[PDB]
């Protein structure tokens, strides 16, 4: 079946540096591009580095710059990252993550499972309300995320991207480009609003919901997040 | 492109690199050597494939090998009962022919006008204007022994040689090359089929060696 | 008895294929005038359509 | 034309509907150019276009001429300095551009029958080896398209260079492929009587004949320059050569085109048929 | 006896013609007579894609109107995405000789087949993230000449050895056959509703055939050899055919005749291919001469000509919102037309 399997994590003198790796195993690796994402300890998800399909294309974020350094080896099914002068603010989790562009593809759908990282001692802008709303199993919610600037494109599509993390796990998509329905995908979940407004609505709440909700534009690079709503019962 | 969006000059770069391997697989098999294996029937066409599969790598059969760092395939379509004027475009811009007849059916139902008729409706073509035919003359030995009792004149009415090989593979070798009405464009080679290994194969390997060398002094002095 | 057997199958096709009703032709051309008459304004070839919505700019 | 310099004037004066010359032979290349590039460049064959790219230099040379002597005309202060450096260099660069050419196209052949990146690095190959030449020293080091200097490493290098690399080599480059091919050619097929291989017979010929003048008087030129003064001999040879020349090398520059048409069947065909 | 049998297929032959020309008073053209023409028909290129590197044989378009599939013989299959001329996916074929191409109505699967006797289906939505062969259909004993899709379950072939049928892709066999062509039948068509289809054979006739039940019901004569291409008009209760004798049909299936023919006197050349617009007013058929007449279908006159191709015209088809038209050639090229 579909892994990525991350290692190469553990504690670091600040100032030194690290080599994380991401091995792949159940689909075709070349064809697809890459991310590294990393999650603070107790905080939100921020986007860090992307590497194309074939190498020839890559961003970084605009704290890592001069920094770290993206790589892949297609033979060997691996992602690397290479990590130089670590700021003590690198302390993180970090993640791997898949994702194909074409006409009706869906970009990040399977999410890695995570290394930790210890370092010893005109962006665009996405707000949600952060607190944290309690819930009934039976009822229906609705969960709202505003942006900055328009993420309506003049070819007709909408880049809003929808996230779900339960307690203890990994990232699941919900949602692409505000209305599409991933697969696996029970149907009640709908995504729905307009420009600078959009809404997630939740209909008959099961106790297997409970979790924090992320959204993400990737309109253009770099990609940004929200500041995540948490349900609780 | 300054007005795609983020996921459109992925998708570009995506269709880049398909036109890439594209082309190179168009390059790869750009340098492969077609032919197309025709015959009446009961042939032999069996035992030439057989005595020319010298390495190894219902509808339609495929056949690939190399003989001298050259790639060849060979395609046999003799399980294909239905209409032939509906298919045999599809083989236009091949190589050569590969034409096989038997010199032991002079005297059997005679079945040699048969392989005349699928000769002269293969020869004259309006697809094959210019793809030369290399024509094999299997079961020499039979033809041999059947000689000596049964007179080459059950087949032709018209024949006034000696009832010996030499002359009689001659003439029928004749029979058949007389058939074309072409001769300034295409070329007919024969070669009469025999058990010693590593010969048919040569034959064929220079004759597409001297069909290639001419076509491309053809072709390129058109300016 | 291969020959019979087929005589008596094409027999009972064309028996079966000779008691169906028939309508006048003009009553079909009729119809067929209307659909094409009904439907004119949904067809961007016949009436070509302005460049503010044709997607192949 | 401009007393400082005193060349070429004699012949300059002279000159009379030699702009319906340029006009005859511009409507040529322009023709053939839009021939070879509006029909898929006539199946994408490669060696056509470098054929195209030929045409695309011989248009320069008339363009010079006229164009800076009528401004001449137009402007009669201009000083030798300035006008002859913006006039050499197109003469020369063209030269050099149709040898590069011309031996690519052999090559085009040779390897077929025997056994646009180049473009561009021809091109640009064949604007650095006119450096020297196209606009440095003014008057003093360049002569004004015949005689200079008339009263020294620099000239005498350039001359002996440019006469040596630019008519030897096509000359023999061209005449040996065209002997091994025709001689090859008639072993596997007898097959004389090609309308390719006449064009480039034709295409040597003409570039033996032209040419060699004007290459006759800057030898001449070189070798007495370096070794007597020889006031009358010089000056007489000197002044007989260089005049011709001239006409020859602007009609040849201007009617080249014209045997692609009078030999090439299919050509020729193809060019009506876009017409 | 045999004897007694073929004089009752006479009869019958005669009771068949007498009944249909009973009931033929009037002539289409007469009835057409007072409608306003057409006028011309001027289409543009709008769109050229490249890619192909041998000649294409098959297309056809997606139910979205904006993706489609095309076949050639250097043994690729290409979904092409016709608004921006990108690639989607690129599909090698084991066999190189490939006749045919269809295009699932969900958009999951695309199926394909040749020289091969034998139709191969393709999954292009799977977790691996690339294309792979799902099923091979095999049975036929002659060359494929054409398939179409019913569901995502059930699909429907037609075959150089005299027969249609009916295939079940879950299981991988035939649950129906059709049989009554004394000829290699050569195109097949789908009705709107999926209840009836047509198919066109070498025989010069074709045949209205039932899916639930493999019954012929009608048969329609009067072209002169080799009908090359059929097709529904958008009703349902008409269709048009093309073949080698440079001439275009309309059959009725209410009245069981013929209604028009499109001939002209400078043409004569076959034709490969035949579709309707989208309200049925004009009928494109493609010509072995490189071009490409467009018809007023109700009047029987030249209205337009396609003339972009240099080689064979050998498919085409009209999108389902009616927006453009594609042509495919033996010059290795796809077209736009709108």
């Amino acid at each position: 079946d579909v892994q990525l399997v991350e290692s190469g994590g553990g504690l670091v003198q600040p100032g030194g540096s690290r080599k994380l790796s991401c091995s792949a195993s159940g689909f075709a690796f070349s064809s697809f591009g890459m991310h590294w994402v990393r999650q603070a300890p107790e905080k939100g998800l921020e986007w860090v580095a992307y590497i194309s399909s074939g190498s020839g294309t890559i961003y970084y974020a605009d704290t890592v710059k001069g920094r770290f350094t993206i790589s892949r080896d297609d033979p060997k099914n691996t992602l690397f990252l290479q990590m130089t002068s670590l700021r003590s603010e690198d302390t993180a989790m970090y993640y791997c993550v898949r994702s194909i562009y074409y006409y009706g593809s869906s970009p990040f759908d399977f999410w890695g499972q995570g290394t930790t990282l210890t370092v010893s001692s005109s962006d665009i802008v996405m707000t949600q309300a952060t607190s944290s709303v309690p819930v009934t199993p039976g009822e229906s919610v609705s969960i709202s995320c505003r942006s900055s600037k328009s993420l309506l494109h003049s070819n007709g599509n909408t880049y809003l991207y929808w996230f779900l993390q339960r307690p203890g796990q990994s990232p699941q998509l919900l949602i692409y480009r505000m209305s599409n329905l991933a697969s696996g995908v029970p149907d009640r979940f709908s995504g729905s609003g307009s420009g600078t407004a959009f809404t997630l609505t939740i209909s008959r709440l099961e106790a297997e919901d409970v979790g924090v909700y992320y959204c993400m534009q990737h309109l253009e690079y770099p990609l940004t997040f929200g500041a995540g709503t948490k349900l609780e019962l | 492109g300054c007005t795609l969006s983020a996921e459109d000059k992925a998708a570009v770069e995506r269709s880049k690199m398909i036109d890439r391997n594209l082309r190179e697989d168009g390059e790869k098999a750009a340098r492969e050597v077609k032919l197309l294996l025709l015959g009446a029937g009961e042939s032999g066409k069996s035992t030439i494939v057989k005595q020319m599969k010298i390495i190894h790598e219902t509808g339609i059969v495929e056949t690939h090998f190399t003989f001298k760092d050259l790639h060849f395939k060979m395609f046999d379509v003799g399980g294909q009962r239905s209409e032939r004027k509906k298919w045999i475009h599809c083989f236009e811009g091949v190589t050569a022919i590969i034409f096989c007849v038997a010199l032991s059916d002079y005297d059997l139902v005679n079945r040699m006008h048969e392989s005349m008729k699928l000769f002269d409706s293969i020869c004259n073509n309006k697809w094959f204007t210019d793809t030369s035919i290399i024509l094999f003359l299997n079961k020499k030995d039979l033809f041999e022994e059947k000689i000596k009792k049964s007179p080459l004149t059950i087949c032709y009415p018209e024949y006034a040689g000696s009832n010996t090989y030499e002359e009689a593979a001659a003439y029928i070798q004749c029979q058949f090359e007389d058939l074309n009405k072409r001769k300034d464009t295409k070329e007919i080679y024969t070669h009469f089929t025999c058990a010693t290994d590593t010969k048919n194969v040569q034959f064929v390997f220079d004759a597409v060696t001297d069909v290639i060398i001419k076509n491309n002094l053809k072709d390129c002095g058109l300016f | 008895t291969a020959s019979i057997a087929q005589a008596r199958k094409l027999v009972e096709q064309l028996k079966m294929e000779a008691n169906i009703d028939r309508i006048k032709v003009s009553k079909a051309a009729a119809d067929l005038m209307a659909y094409c008459e009904a439907h004119a304004k949904e067809d961007p070839l016949l009436t070509p359509v302005p460049a503010s919505e044709n997607p192949f700019r | 034309t401009l007393n400082s310099t005193e060349i070429y004037q004699l012949f300059e004066y002279t000159r009379l509907g030699v702009w319906l010359m340029c006009i005859v032979g511009t409507f040529l290349n322009v023709l053939v150019i839009t021939t070879i590039l509006y029909y898929r460049r006539k199946k994408k064959s490669p060696s056509d276009t470098y054929i195209c790219n030929l045409a695309v230099a011989d248009l320069l040379i008339v363009v010079g001429l006229p164009f800076f002597l009528e401004y001449a005309k137009h402007h009669p202060k201009l000083s030798r300095e300035v006008v002859c450096s913006g006039l050499n260099a197109c003469f020369y660069i063209c030269l050099f551009a149709g040898v590069c050419f011309l031996i690519n196209l052999s090559m085009d052949r040779y390897c077929v029958i025997v056994w646009t990146c180049w473009v561009v690095i021809f091109w640009i190959l064949a604007v650095l080896m006119g450096m020297p030449h196209y606009l440095m020293y003014s008057h003093t080091n360049n002569e004004c398209v015949g005689e200079f200097a008339n009263e020294g490493w620099f000239p005498v290098f350039l001359n002996t260079k440019v006469n040596i690399c630019g008519y030897l080599a096509p000359i023999a480059l061209m005449a040996y492929t065209y002997n091994r091919m025709v001689r090859f050619i008639i072993n596997y097929v007898g097959k004389w009587h090609m309308q390719t291989l006449h064009v480039l017979l034709v295409v040597v010929v003409s570039f033996a004949s032209f040419w060699f003048p004007f290459n006759l008087a800057l030898f001449l030129e070189s070798i007495r320059l370096l070794a007597g003064v020889y006031n009358d001999t010089l000056q007489n040879v000197i002044i007989f050569c260089l005049y011709v020349g001239q006409f020859l090398a602007y009609v040849r520059a201007c009617l080249n085109p014209g045997i692609y048409i009078l030999v090439g069947t299919q050509m020729r065909k193809d060019m009506w048929t876009t017409l | 006896e045999l004897d007694q049998l073929r004089q009752e297929a006479e009869q019958l032959k005669n009771q068949i013609r007498d009944a249909r020309k009973a009931c033929a008073d009037a002539t289409l053209s007469q009835i057409t007579n007072n409608i306003d023409p057409v006028g011309r028909i001027q289409m543009r290129t709008r769109r050229t894609l490249r890619g192909h590197l041998a000649k294409i044989y098959a297309m056809h378009w997606g139910t979205d109107s904006r993706l489609l599939v095309s076949a050639s013989q250097d043994g690729k299959l290409i979904i092409w995405d016709s608004y921006t001329t990108n690639k989607v996916h690129a599909i090698p074929l084991r066999s190189s000789w490939v006749m045919t191409c269809a295009y699932a109505p969900s958009g999951n699967y695309v199926a394909c087949g040749g020289l091969d006797n034998i139709c191969s289906i393709y999954n292009l939505k799977t977790r691996e993230g690339n294309v792979r062969v799902s099923r091979e259909l095999a049975g036929h004993t002659g060359y494929l000449s054409c398939c179409r899709f019913l569901d995502d379950n059930q699909i429907v072939t037609s075959s150089g050895d005299t027969t249609c049928a009916l295939w079940d892709i879950e299981t991988g066999q035939q649950t129906t056959t059709f049989t009554g062509h004394t000829g290699d039948v050569m195109s097949l068509s789908l009705a709107p509703d999926t209840r009836l289809f047509v198919s066109g054979a070498c025989d010069a006739s074709a045949k209205l055939w039932d899916v639930r039940e493999g019954m012929c019901r009608q048969t329609f004569t009067g072209h002169e050899s080799d009908i090359n291409a059929i097709c529904f008009f958008p009703n349902g209760n008409a269709f048009a055919t093309g073949s080698d004798d440079a001439t275009c049909r309309l059959f009725d299936l209410r009245a069981d005749q013929e209604l028009m023919t499109y001939s002209h006197d400078n043409i004569i050349c076959g034709i490969t291919s035949v579709s309707f617009s989208k309200s049925g007013r004009l009928l494109l058929a493609g010509y072995d001469d490189f071009n490409c007449n467009v018809w007023d279908a109700l009047k029987a006159d030249r209205a337009g000509v396609l003339a972009g191709h240099d080689n064979r015209v050998s498919c085409l088809g009209v999108t389902d919102d009616g927006m453009a038209v594609a042509t495919g050639s033996w010059d290795s090229f796809l077209k736009i037309w709108n």
